């Protein structure tokens, strides 16, 4: 603070930009999102707030959005800004496919999203997106899983397993204790089980508040149903 | 915004593959026209009203591209009504003439409207001719249309400075009648409008039948 | 507000047309920004019909005619060992003496080759520009650009200027790990055609007798290309593999 | 590049209210009273021409014709009303007359004015208008109508209403004096009675402005000859007529 | 005190007022000068008090009366820089009206145009109102002698006669008394010299002080032209 | 909070956006609106904020038709709502012109929500102080009920209320709503919820607006005051 | 220049004399061979003692003259009565800067207390020339010799009137595009005087 | 009060009394400048400036404190040097434009009005500040000799004698005395002597000062602005000393 | 002192001349998908076969305004055009209505078009990029 936190273009005397930190604070209030990549797949898990009694669930949007047939995206933070970011990402994917005949790579799309977020911090008359994103997929004609994290300031990074949002520190500690980079989960089932167990550390109700999405090479994206997630939860509880 | 130029190239590619008079008299002005409307050699309508109202006491009659004439007259009428409301005064014929002249000059003759404008305002009675490219002229008696030569002959035969209202009406009617008889473009009826200083405008539909 | 005052404060500069930044840049008044544009700026006559003007003033005494590339036969084909490109190297003669051999094949980079046809200046300029674009792309993505992307870049570029006067026909040949060997043909009409065998120029029918199989050895493929060029008719040979192009000469 | 934008002049308060709109409403409440009464065969709009004694009353008029069948009055800041009236007269032609060949119905012109007023609250360059408008009109398919438009751009139809300094008492009087069988003359009399309790000084035809939307007036058309050309329905009563009605 | 952002810009106070407009009104009385305007049968007369206490000034260059067009004259109450700004704007407006509509601009229409500009100033945050009061006089070809006044608030109105300045109340009261005695809205005279003499006498009676030839400026509008009298003309008018 | 609530483009140290929260709070001062989706239709009800008998009740402040399949209930500022309603109508007609088909409900809702979200990201714009209840029908999902708020978020519902008495109305709807409900039962439930939650002594016809989207095709019916009186008599209120 | 546009086939004269200047013209406007207006007034007033006559396109010259009159009103609001040279300069700038789109020629006659009567001619193209007298129009070609044989400096008013009348009568006699009455404006220190002469008078000269 | 708190931190703002305090602060800046005077004689103008003695390193002929706008217009200013240079450049541009357009040297009142409008335009918006200079200018035109003084507010007036700077009060008193003692008028050379005397009286000073005198006279310089040569300047200095 | 607009033709062209629709993959080339012009519109086709009156109509009002400013500069001085331009810039700069296209009342007052109507007023007038955020980005230059 100290009068150094009222604009995006103000450096703190110790060299900080406090509005970026405040956007991160806004991100911290969103529901938790987790991304874990195995030997041959990437799994994105999301926490869902408990649905109200009179709330329609047929057409409620999912927390995991398909940017392209090979790239998916999850978010944490302000729900309304995520729609704008997702629309821009889809438009960019189609534009790149039209311009170069080739679908985007995961890193290229991550860089584009980070560029949009960075651009929305370069004016005193605009507000940055209070969203942190996890972008997962596989490069075209390739079999190496890709997982990236993007922040409101426009910084992006590559992770083997990452968590964002509310209570993400506990999930990150659980992943650090229970994940080995040199020996990743060699099957989809192991990766899904690890993701569900990580989400169960902060999710109160349980199976009905967990969403799991699995991405494989060759544009194979599957959204697991509630029955499969319930079976995973029951197996984890029995083994506990 | 404005008139569109879309499909100009497409239309090029596809292509590659009336008697009107105005007469001044000692206390006002009169405008008259015929009622024959044709589409080529075919008579489309035997009773067509060619006298248009820019303002309650300012009237006009046109020739050329009919759609352009109607559109320009209506646009200038809207401008005149707004200006009269803004100034809280009776509109003047000079103002309508200025608006018409500048609008037609802006389009460099591409709006094919040729007008005779008559009117009465607090400054007096006025009669003007307006060309498509933006030139305007003043006169005591004017003719326009394909039958304008016969009407002008009649007007030159029987015009004088001291004309009463009845004499002016008869002279305009005779000019329109000559255009009716001697020109294939005219022929059905005579519409008249008399604008007298200090009185309401009098619109006589089918004065001669 | 004072900028507005300067705009309304005073003739000579207006007549010189140097009040416009583009004119100052083109004459190198304020610096060398003219030589710093990734997309080149092309001058057009400020008239209603630039295309007719150019067509009339180009199709008419001294040596100041626009140079036309050789109409000589060029062949490109693909096999399991890569790509073979063969060009008949008969050099036309004029009022000049060549310092060395004249190349009818443009080396876009150590991995990409292009073939000249139509306007020599158009082919040379735009293939050098394409090489710059490919280098920038590879620096950004930290990976070699695919042949499809480069051919599409050239095709979009020439399509943006379609009908202006450009005349060029080129064959982009390249060997990448993902795509294998690949040959595209791109011309000034905007067409972009992937293919296996291309024969362009006079005598293309005779050279199209390519005995072609996807099991030919490197020596057999070179001999077949040489023989096809000779039947069309020296020959310049290029062998493009995943590690780049190699010039043989024959 | 800090001059490419200007922050909003109208913002929400913690309680959930837009302060500038409330202050514009306060400025409206400090203005001269203006009322409107809707009858079965016409609408009456009335206002007090509060003024210097050396100022000519006829030069400044608070009642304006928008279309030959639509008129309006205001309470609040005069210049804002003048600007809005000019804009409404222009919009009646740009959006309706030059498109359909007809003048707009009352509700659509009211909507256009309301949109113009609303846009002044979503701005970093202007503050909202400080006027409240009463718009009376007639149209073929809806009959007679009376609307009130607020500085926020909200508008509502009324059987009878009043705005300005003495709005509450005038509303009470109109509530106690309105019925669905009222006639235009009765509405004029009720309007005069309601304005009598609001004007403090001289109450004559030189301090009151009245206008009606009633039957067509062929004498105000300015030309004759076309039977289907309807005359204007808006008519502003003269000072002599107001004096005659007051004496009776 | 405005006590807020209204200390600088024209926005509503909690009481519903625009303080910058009222402060411009206060600024209109800086020069401490009174002006009077009266109508004859076929002429209009304006008289402005001239105060030149400094002996180093050139009196001939001190004037608050301007010629706007052939038939329109203007008197300004307030500081001279804003007065000259308004004079140039009014001249341009009159000429543009003549060019656009084909006849000379009436005095009331010009007053309304200037009032609309003042309304722009009152509503725009980044434009300040001019701290002057304008009085246009003419002999309109339709309305005869005409006086109209415009203020910084954007309000304009016409007058039978008018007075502006710190001592305007006494002059207005005297005018009202004279008009009540005569029971007419204009001066019953046939020559503009008599109207000028009457207005001078009215000003002298209202202010309670005697004026010499150098203490006043006189402008007369007839149906042909608007013209300003010189020192000799005013000296001749004083002798009566 | 006074140092972080003067502009819409500044985050608080806790990551909050105070102008958006104030716009959300302003919705509580509006009249209550209720949407109920039954197995064979949708019912929209609303209560006017009328204070005088001089208002023209017969001649439209809470219920609007976006198109022949979609209508809305409004809670908040009327003029901002009218701006957004005109925008939505234009968007629906544009979709019909482009694709020769009626626009799906969710697409229109998402477009309006994106507009309202964008009005929270520019320093020269204040948020729209309105909340919408969308009732529509389409060939993809059938009958649909949505809500959108000033923040730009939208949600799908079976029974929902917005406005002054949202909490109590939602509690009553939770205690009474059933999945297999019919249109008439939905009408009765909406009327009873409005009557219970009203701050007035009685729920008269002149303080109500009613609309129904049903099938014979799909028909929209905006109830006239006489029909409102008839249904009030039938229910027993 | 434009297709189907009204042209100005006139006869224009401007003569400087001892007391001032006189501008004279005919009154005929034709469309091909048909006479569209036989009593047209061609003497255009741009200021109280600054008048002009126009040739070329009628619409272009009318627009230019209106802009010049507006410009002179703006100038008068600032500095008083403009000089004939200033009006000629404005005319020249408007004609020259638009010579690729408008066809216009202007003869300007003015009086002022300093220069005491001046004549300027701006032919097609936009160049300006100051002359003791000037002729223009389609009918001027037939009176080039006669004027050169009959002009004298510092003539009286009556002699100038007679010279203009004779020259314009000959121009009307030989030019089919010229006819009607002869209209003149006399600009001196005394004021502006308008004169008209009828065919039955000048045809007997 | 000379300090308007709450209403002096932005240009183009009215105080509750109707004052613009930024313009007043620019006037305060002007009042601390070097003393400059102008005297209007029978058929011309004379300008006089007091200047501080600088280092010998300055080129004597390239340091002139009296600016020439046009061949018939002389000008001096007190306040901020860059603002004075900017205003003089604008004045030269206006004079050149007028002479090009109307083939005559611009009259002094028209030049004064153009300068005044330009200066006044800088009191309208918060993105600029008023000029911190007061300018005394003058010359000769077809109507005679004219002397004007222009202030930061944009207000200007014609003067018989004008003074600005730190020693403005003493100079104004001397100018008033000179006007009183010469009701008939004054000649150009007598004006030069009196200007030298007034500058000397106003200076009466740390170590030393120099005096610059310029004049434009119909009889003396044929209506052109010229600096006073060695003989006349020495005579004026000697008259001022004794 | 122009009447008919002049210097309307373009003197130079480039593939990146439209900065607002540049491709992110190849910044030297335009983004045809976000152009939303039908996908088959090269820029060169816009240099030929234009209606001769289109340029005159599109630049008419600007030309008249520039002539008026030049006249003010000649007669009144630099300050008058400076002030007119400053007022117009201030009015145009602070108006941002992404959901409307109509001009402001104050702009019409400044342009002396309070009671004037032209065909631009009568006729004032997608899949990708026609939303509020595109207008925000264009307005802010980000």
């Amino acid at each position: 603070m100290s009068g150094y936190d009222r604009a995006l273009s103000i450096f703190s005397p110790d060299g900080h930009i406090f509005q970026v930190e405040y956007a991160l604070e806004a991100v911290k209030r969103g529901t938790c999102a987790v991304g874990v990549k195995g030997k041959n797949c990437v799994v994105l898990g999301c926490e869902r707030r408990s649905t109200l009694k009179l709330q329609d669930t047929r057409i409620t949007p999912s927390k995991v959005s398909k940017i392209d047939s090979h790239v998916v995206l999850s978010f944490s933070g302000l729900n309304a800004d995520s729609r704008i970011l997702i629309e821009k990402a889809r438009v960019e994917a189609q534009s790149h496919r039209l311009t170069l005949e080739d679908p985007v790579t995961v890193e290229y799309l991550t860089r584009y999203v980070a560029g949009v977020q960075q651009r929305y911090t370069q004016s005193g008359g605009v507000r940055p997106f209070g969203v942190s994103t996890l972008i997962a997929g596989f490069d075209p004609r390739d079999d190496e899983p890709k997982l990236y994290q993007t922040e409101p300031s426009g910084i992006y990074s590559s992770w083997s397993a990452q968590t964002i949002g509310r209570n993400s520190k506990t999930v990150r500690e659980f992943l650090e204790k229970n994940y080995d980079r040199k020996e990743p989960p060699a099957t989809v089932e192991e990766c899904v089980k690890l993701t569900v167990r990580s989400l169960l550390e902060v999710v109160q109700t349980g199976a009905k508040n967990i969403e799991i999405t699995v991405v494989k090479p060759d544009s194979d994206i599957v959204a697991l149903s509630s029955e499969e997630i319930n079976q995973y939860v029951t197996q984890i509880e029995q083994e506990k | 915004a404005g008139l569109s130029f879309d499909n100009y190239q497409r239309n090029n590619f596809l292509a590659e593959n009336t008697t009107i008079v105005g007469v001044k008299f000692n206390n006002g002005v009169v405008i008259a026209a015929d009622t024959r409307s044709t589409q080529g050699p075919i008579v489309a309508d035997k009773n067509c009203a060619k006298l248009h109202r820019i303002s309650p006491k300012i009237w006009c009659a046109g020739a050329g591209t009919a759609a352009d004439t109607e559109a320009v007259t209506q646009l200038i009428g809207s401008n005149i009504e707004l200006h009269s409301l803004y100034t809280s005064r009776e509109p003047r014929v000079v103002s309508a003439l200025q608006m018409l002249k500048q609008h037609l000059f802006k389009y460099q003759g591409h709006i094919g409207a040729y007008l005779i404008v008559a009117g009465v305002d607090p400054t007096g009675s006025h009669l003007f001719s307006i060309h498509a490219h933006g030139s305007t002229d003043v006169g005591y008696y004017l003719s326009l249309g394909s039958g304008s030569l016969a009407a002008m002959a009649v007007l030159e035969s029987h015009w004088k400075q001291d004309l009463t209202k009845e004499e002016a009406i008869k002279l305009a009617s005779d000019a329109i009648q000559a255009g009716i008889w001697n020109d294939l473009g005219s022929g059905s009826n005579v519409d008249v409008c008399v604008m007298e200083i200090g009185k309401d405008a009098e619109y006589l539909r089918n004065y001669l039948t | 507000m004072q900028a507005i005052a300067d705009s309304f404060s005073v003739r000579l500069v207006k007549e010189l047309q140097y009040d416009n930044e583009q004119n100052l840049e083109s004459d190198f008044v304020t610096g060398a920004s003219q030589f710093q544009r990734l997309a080149p700026s092309l001058t057009v006559p400020p008239i209603a019909s630039p295309q007719q003007f150019l067509r009339a003033h180009t199709d008419d005494n001294p040596d100041c005619k626009i140079k036309i590339a050789h109409g000589t036969t060029t062949l490109a084909f693909r096999f399991q060992g890569g790509i073979i490109v063969a060009v008949d190297s008969r050099a036309t003669a004029g009022n000049w003496v060549a310092s060395q051999t004249v190349k009818k094949v443009i080396e876009i980079n150590p991995f990409l080759l292009g073939t000249m046809a139509g306007g020599a200046a158009d082919c040379q300029f735009w293939e050098t520009w394409l090489g710059s674009q490919c280098r920038l792309h590879e620096l950004r993505e930290k990976e070699r650009i695919s042949v499809a992307a480069a051919s599409k870049i050239l095709s979009n570029l020439v399509y943006q200027y379609k009908g202006a006067g450009l005349s060029m026909g080129t064959m982009i040949c390249g060997y990448t790990r993902k795509e294998g060997p690949t040959i595209y043909y791109v011309d000034s009409d905007g067409t972009r055609l992937k293919g296996d065998i291309f024969c362009v120029g006079s005598g293309q029918t005779f050279a199209y007798g390519v005995n072609y199989k996807w099991d030919l050895s490197v020596e057999d493929a070179l001999y077949l290309g040489k023989r096809s060029i000779l039947a069309a008719a020296s020959v310049n040979l290029y062998h493009v593999t995943e590690d780049g192009w190699i010039y043989h000469g024959n | 590049m800090t001059d490419r934008y200007s922050f909003s002049l109208t913002t929400f308060s913690p309680s959930g209210k837009l302060g500038q709109i409330d202050y514009a409403l306060t400025a409206v409440k400090q203005g001269v009273t203006s009322l409107g009464i809707k009858a079965t065969n016409g609408v009456v709009i009335a206002t007090e021409k509060k003024s210097s004694p050396l100022a000519m009353s006829e030069t400044l008029s608070k009642v304006s014709l928008l279309t030959p069948d639509i008129g309006a009055v205001y309470s609040g800041m005069g210049p804002d009303y003048r600007v809005l009236v000019d804009k409404s007269r222009k919009v009646a032609h740009t959006s309706y007359k030059r498109i359909y060949g007809e003048y707009p119905p009352t509700k659509l012109l009211v909507s256009e004015v309301a949109k113009i007023m609303q846009e002044a609250t979503q701005s970093g360059g202007v503050r909202p208008f400080g006027v409240s408008l009463l718009i009376a009109g007639h149209d073929e398919f809806n009959g007679f109508s009376l609307y009130q438009v607020d500085p926020s751009g909200s508008y509502f139809p009324w059987k009878a209403t009043a705005i300005g300094k003495g709005s509450v008492a005038a509303k009470t009087f109109l509530e106690k004096r309105w019925n669905d069988e009222l006639e235009l003359e009765d509405a004029i009399h009720i309007a005069l009675l309601t304005l009598k309790e609001s004007v403090e000084g001289e109450f004559n035809g030189d301090t009151i402005e009245l206008a009606i939307i009633g039957d067509e007036n062929p004498d105000l058309l300015g030309y004759t000859g076309i039977p289907t050309d309807k005359g204007p329905r808006f008519r502003k009563l003269t000072s002599q007529e107001i004096n005659d009605r007051l004496e009776a | 005190s405005a006590a807020g952002y209204d200390r600088h810009i024209t926005i509503f106070s909690p009481e519903g007022r625009l303080y910058q407009v009222e402060y411009a009104f206060k600024a209109t009385n800086q020069t401490n000068i009174n002006s009077l305007a009266v109508r004859g049968k076929d002429c209009t007369v304006v008289i402005s008090q001239k105060k030149v206490p400094d002996k180093l000034l050139d009196p001939t260059t001190v004037s608050y009366i301007f010629c706007i067009s052939r038939t329109i004259g203007m008197v300004v109450n307030g500081p001279i820089p804003d007065a000259r700004n308004a004079a140039l704007r009014a001249k341009a407006e009159a000429a543009e009206f003549r060019y656009k509509y084909g006849y000379d601009m009436p005095c009331d229409v010009l007053a309304k145009r200037m009032a609309n500009l003042s309304q722009i100033y009152t509503q725009r945050a980044y434009m300040r109102p001019l701290g002057v009061i304008l009085t246009f006089v003419s002999v309109d070809e339709e309305l005869g002698p005409s006086i109209y006044k415009t203020d910084p608030a954007g309000y304009y109105v016409g007058y039978k006669a008018t007075a502006t300045g710190p001592k305007q109340q006494e002059i207005t009261t005297n005018l009202e008394n004279h008009f009540k005695k005569s029971k007419i809205d204009h001066i019953n005279e046939e020559s503009w010299e008599k109207v000028v003499e009457f207005a001078i006498t009215h000003m002298i009676d209202a202010l309670g002080t005697e004026f010499s030839k150098n203490d006043l400026e006189v402008g007369v509008a007839t149906k042909d032209k608007f013209f300003t009298l010189s020192a000799e003309n005013i000296e001749e008018r004083l002798v009566a | 909070s006074r140092r972080y609530d003067s502009r819409t483009t500044i985050f608080s140290p806790e990551g909050r956006l105070y102008q958006v929260e104030y716009a959300l709070e302003s919705i509580s001062h509006a009249g209550t609106a209720i949407g109920i989706m039954a197995s064979d239709g949708i019912v929209l009800a609303a209560e006017r904020k009328v204070t005088s008998t001089l208002l023209e009740q017969d001649t439209t402040e809470k219920l609007y038709k976006l198109n022949d399949k979609i209508a809305v209930a409004v809670a908040g500022l009327t003029a901002d709502a009218e701006i957004l309603i005109n925008t939505a109508r234009i968007h629906a007609q544009n979709y019909l012109k482009t694709y020769n088909e009626d626009i799906p409900v969710e697409i229109l809702v998402r477009r309006l929500s994106d507009i309202k979200q964008g009005y929270t990201q520019h320093g020269g714009l204040r948020p729209f102080g309105v909340s919408f209840i969308y009732a529509g029908y389409d060939d993809r999902y059938g009958y649909q009920l949505y809500t959108s708020n000033p923040s730009g978020n939208y949600t799908g519902w079976k029974a929902i209320s917005v406005g002054a008495n949202t909490s109590a109305a939602q509690t009553l709807l939770q205690m009474d709503y059933k999945d297999d409900m019919k249109v008439d039962d939905a009408i009765e439930l909406a009327l009873k919820t409005l009557s219970k939650t009203t701050d007035s002594s009685a729920l008269t016809y002149d303080r109500l607006e009613f609309a129904t989207i049903r099938k014979g095709e799909v028909y929209q019916k905006i109830f006239k005051p006489q029909e409102i009186k008839d249904i009030l008599v039938k229910t027993g209120i | 220049l434009k297709k189907g546009e009204v042209s100005l086939g006139t006869s224009i004269m401007a003569v400087t004399f001892k007391d001032g200047v006189i501008l004279g013209a005919d009154s005929r406007t034709t469309t091909g061979a048909y006479i569209a207006n036989r009593v047209t007034d061609k003497l255009t007033r741009v200021h109280d003692k600054i008048w002009c006559c126009r040739s070329g396109s009628a619409a272009d010259t009318q627009a230019i003259a209106d802009i010049v009159q507006y410009h002179l009103e703006l100038y008068t609001s600032q500095y008083g009565t403009p000089s004939t040279e200033t009006a000629a300069s404005v005319f020249k700038e408007l004609c020259y800067e638009n010579k690729d789109n408008l066809t216009a020629g202007i003869i300007v006659a003015g009086y002022d207390d300093k220069n005491k009567g001046e004549v300027y001619t701006i032919p097609l193209g936009g160049s300006v020339h100051k002359l003791p007298y000037a002729i223009a129009g389609s009918g001027s070609t037939f009176i080039y010799g006669y004027c050169d044989k009959n002009f004298r400096e510092n003539m009286s008013k009556e002699e100038t009137v007679d010279f203009i009348k004779h020259s314009l009568s000959q121009a009307i006699k030989w030019d089919g595009s010229s006819g009607g009455v002869i209209r003149m404006v006399v600009l001196t220190a005394a004021g502006v005087e308008r004169l008209i002469f009828y065919p039955d008078e000048y045809e007997q000269l | 009060t000379s300090i308007g708190t709450g209403y002096d931190l932005s240009n183009s703002v009215f105080s509750p009394d109707g004052r613009n305090f930024q313009v007043e602060y620019a006037v305060k800046a002007v009042e601390n400048g070097t003393t400059s005077i102008g005297i209007k004689c029978n058929d011309g103008v004379v300008f006089a400036v007091e200047k501080l003695i600088t280092s010998k390193l300055l080129v004597p002929q390239k340091n002139v404190k009296i600016q020439v706008v046009d061949r018939h217009i002389g000008c001096v200013y007190s306040g901020l040097i860059p603002d004075g240079r900017h205003l003089v450049n604008r004045g030269r541009e206006e004079a050149a434009s007028f002479k090009k357009l109307y083939k005559t040297p611009i009259p002094i009142p028209a030049f004064a009005d153009r300068l005044g409008q330009y200066v006044q335009a800088h009191t309208l918006y918060n993105s600029v500040r008023p000029f911190g200079v007061s300018t005394i200018f003058g010359g000769v035109d077809k109507n005679g000799a004219h002397l004007y003084m222009l202030e930061p507010s944009g207000s200007y007036w014609g003067y018989k004698g004008a003074a600005t700077g730190k020693g403005r009060q003493s100079a104004k008193a001397e100018l008033e005395k000179l006007v009183d003692h010469h009701p008939e008028g004054l000649s150009a050379r007598e004006a030069v002597k009196q200007a030298a005397k007034i500058i000397y009286l106003a200076h009466e000073k740390e170590k030393d000062f120099e005096l610059e005198i310029s004049w434009c006279s119909l009889s003396e310089t044929n209506g052109l602005h010229k600096f006073v040569k060695g003989d006349l300047l020495q005579e004026a200095i000697d008259f001022a000393q004794k | 002192m122009n009447i008919v607009p002049q210097d309307t033709f373009k003197s130079q062209v480039s593939t990146d001349q439209d900065k607002s629709v540049l491709s992110s993959a190849v910044p030297s080339l335009p983004d045809t998908l976000r152009q939303q012009e039908g996908g088959a519109v090269p820029l060169s086709t816009q240099l030929n076969d234009r209606h001769p009156l289109e340029s005159t109509l599109k630049n008419w009002e600007t030309t008249q305004r520039q002539r008026q400013m030049e006249q003010y500069r000649q007669i009144f001085g630099i300050a008058e055009p400076m002030k007119r331009t400053m007022e117009m810039e201030i009015v145009n700069r602070t108006d941002f209505n992404p959901l409307s296209t109509n001009g402001s009342i104050h702009r019409d007052i400044l342009l002396n078009k309070e009671c004037s109507i032209d065909w631009e007023d009568v006729y004032p007038g997608t899949m990708v990029g026609d939303d509020v955020h595109s207008k925000i980005e264009k307005q802010l230059g980000i």
